């Protein structure tokens, strides 16, 4: 483990190093905000129906009855221009906000303690996870645990020692071919069938697909030694 | 008549095609129009023969453009057209010249529309494919097989939040 | 999921092919321009919450010939290939829900590709279990992957397999109420008729505007220059263009929010096809009343069709 | 033994009841 999760977090320094595609959560946000501000002030050239986009332009050259009429004109072309201002940040901040609450949901439940949710903590199974520091975002490192290889073994629901069904607490039972073990869905380890790892509970009767087997009962050696 | 022409008749002007309908008029109607106030129906004065008001081709011009220090080759990608009234290639949003046809499903790297992407194969050149939604395998199912895995690795995955 | 693709662009609507009707756009700087990106971001919101929710795996599976799934009947959610692979649900979820500038465009993503993103999500959870979600696609039979779910509620697993002709009596006679019910009672669909009454109905009270005089001596902008001074046309021309451009910007507003309410459906829509679907959700009453085992999503014009299993 | 635990004594649970523990051992020993 230590092997392969220290050079995991190397990945991720090499690709932010190579590359500035892995932060493009974080650089929508500004471009959508930098472009907004500064296309407002070009909103200040545009002629809106008047004569001229300076106010001074108008006042001095016009009759003062005359003047009156294109610079209200030009008041209420900038205040559209502030009103699609405000329409547009507003709606933008709310998507923003909605991922605040995701952003403290992550922070609080995958960050501060163990989640059993599926693709809320990345691609896998969660194990922990590390916040980082962002501007006006945050950074995650998601822990997961995947597997590497495999073996295909024969499985079995339950097994029959004297008539009643052996069901499995924790885990399937598979056999290399000679043997049944008790293993996991995650790690596989020849353990052998005791009695502190089942227990009784119905009939070899009813269960369809069962085999049979002996089951090691710690009890009977005790007693004879 | 069959083009993009101005139509100018007594009661109706305006700009479209004048195609083919199979509607049935009254001979003291002059015209035709939509639910939400479109005109797109005439009819002759003294000739039996209904005409619609067809739009004429319309929309976007998207064009597919590689990076600056890749490539320079594009692709003329127009919006809601076809192939006739325009490395030719039909698809449901308009009609793509200028990539080749290639039968072989790759990964969408440009999406298109309609399930058509686009890549820069070897000397680059645009393709026009369907795209593949994942690779395909086939899992053994059976009664008596499961598979335990043995062998693990550690992977630390990256989300950005804002 | 998401809406219907629509452009409406910003110089057809407003002018009929004019020449001093565009003099005035230029006046305006770019409010032509802003309407146009916002219409066009919307497009891609449409793109980005269709591929995160229902592109999730990038493997697809297919089903097996042998169909020994317990005895459970698995033919009226399995898409025929040989007829567009629809399912016998999906084939009612489609009959069921129904100029100047205005560009409908059909989105990347369309119905025929989420029947095959969605049988990777059924022969996945059959086949392989919940292990192809987090690793590798390990295969294990489905009579002991449903004892799993059981335990994770607190339930025995010797109830399964006491009850296996009882559970597949249940089961399958629950799928067809489900398909009876969406073809007598037509309100039942109404989450996915309530997508095309803010975008179909929205966009017929958009071209009504174009008739309007908007306080001016017409409404169309042929019937200003040819009768009025070019000079005098300028000004009722001028009240046309800050009208239609105020519907414009109502609908780009009712819009926009209304897309926010999409896009935060599709995160609950992504969270019930990857918590409840690929794995078990430990949330009370998240796939609906009861205990859940298992889910298998359907695919629905603008939107996904759940099929939660309770208990 | 194997269904339940044991955990402190039985004369500070408020509600107690008493009952019969039927332990696996016993009868191996006497088999």
């Amino acid at each position: 483990i230590a092997n392969q999760f220290n050079s995991a977090i190397g990945k991720i320094q090499d690709s932010l190093s190579s590359t500035a595609s892995a932060l493009g959560k974080l650089q929508d946000v500004v471009n959508q905000n930098a472009q907004a501000l500064n296309t407002l002030v070009k909103q200040l050239s545009s002629n809106f129906g008047a004569i001229s986009s300076v106010l001074n332009d108008i006042l001095s050259r016009l009759d003062p009855p005359e003047a009156e009429v294109q610079i209200d004109r030009l008041i209420t072309g900038r205040l559209q221009s502030l009103q699609t201002y405000v329409t547009q940040q507003l709606i933008r901040a709310a998507e923003i906000r909605a991922s605040a609450n995701l952003a403290a949901t992550k922070m609080s439940e995958c960050v501060l303690g163990q989640s059993k949710r599926v693709d809320f903590c990345g691609k896998g199974y969660h194990l922990m996870s590390f916040p980082q520091s962002a501007p006006h975002g945050v950074v995650f490192l998601h822990v997961t645990y995947v597997p590497a290889q495999e073996k295909n073994f024969t499985t079995a629901p339950a097994i029959c020692h004297d008539g009643k069904a052996h069901f499995p607490r924790e885990g399937v039972f598979v056999s290399n071919g000679t043997h049944w073990f008790v293993t996991q869905r995650n790690f596989y380890e020849p353990q052998i069938i005791t009695t502190d790892n089942t227990f009784v509970s119905g009939n070899c009767d009813v269960v369809i697909g069962i085999v049979n087997n002996t089951v090691y009962d710690p009890l009977q050696p005790e007693l004879d030694s | 008549k069959n083009k993009c022409v101005n139509f100018n008749f007594n009661g109706l002007t305006g700009t479209g095609v004048l195609t083919e309908s199979n509607k049935k008029f009254l001979p003291f109607q002059q015209f035709g129009r939509d639910i939400a106030d479109t005109t797109d129906a005439v009819r002759d004065p003294q000739t039996l023969e209904i005409l619609d008001i067809t739009p004429c081709s319309f929309g976007g011009v998207s064009v597919i453009t590689p990076g600056t220090n890749t490539s320079n080759q594009v692709a003329v990608l127009y919006q809601d057209v076809n192939c006739t009234e325009v490395n030719v290639f039909q698809t449901r949003a308009g009609c793509l010249i200028g990539a080749e046809h290639v039968n072989n499903s790759y990964e969408c790297d440009i999406p298109i529309g309609a399930g058509i992407c686009a890549s820069y194969q070897t000397s680059q050149s645009i393709i026009a494919y369907t795209m593949s939604l994942g690779a395909e395998n086939s899992v053994a199912y059976s009664n008596n097989s499961i598979a335990i895995p043995t062998n693990f690795t550690i992977s630390v995955t990256t989300e950005i939040l804002p | 999921v998401s809406m219907t693709k629509t452009s409406v662009d910003c110089t057809m609507y407003i002018c009929g092919d004019s020449t001093e009707c565009s003099n005035l756009l230029l006046q305006y700087g770019s409010f032509c321009t802003q309407l146009n990106r916002a219409l066009t971001g919307i497009a891609v919101e449409q793109d980005k919450n269709t591929q995160e929710v229902f592109a999730q795996v990038k493997q697809i599976y297919k089903t097996p010939p042998i169909k020994d799934f317990g005895g459970f009947n698995f033919s009226q959610i399995l898409p025929d290939p040989s007829k567009s692979k629809r399912s016998f649900i999906e084939d009612l979820l489609f009959n069921k829900v129904t100029f100047n500038g205005l560009t409908v465009l059909p989105p990347l993503l369309t119905d025929e590709m989420i029947a095959q993103y969605t049988s990777a999500l059924l022969a996945g959870t059959i086949t392989s279990g919940w292990t192809f979600g987090a690793g590798a696609a390990l295969q294990i039979p489905f009579a002991m992957q449903m004892a799993y779910r059981f335990n994770g509620i607190g339930v025995t697993q010797n109830v399964l397999y006491e009850n296996q002709k009882l559970i597949a009596n249940q089961f399958n006679s629950a799928i067809g109420k489900i398909q009876d019910s969406l073809s007598s009672t037509a309100s039942a669909l109404g989450k996915l008729q309530d997508v095309v009454n803010q975008n179909a109905q929205a966009l017929n009270t958009l071209v009504k505007q174009l008739s309007s005089n908007f306080g001016a001596i017409s409404s169309v902008l042929n019937d200003i220059l040819s009768r009025l001074d070019p000079p005098e046309a300028e000004v009722q021309i001028d009240r046309l263009i800050t009208g239609r451009l105020q519907s414009l910007q109502t609908y780009v507003t009712q819009q926009l929010i209304r897309a926010a309410e999409i896009r935060a459906s599709a995160n609950l829509a992504a969270t019930k096809m990857s918590e409840c679907v690929l794995g078990q959700s430990k949330r009370v009453d998240f796939c609906g009343k009861g205990y859940h085992l298992m889910s298998f999503p359907q695919s629905a014009p603008h939107g996904v069709v759940f099929l939660h299993v309770t208990y």
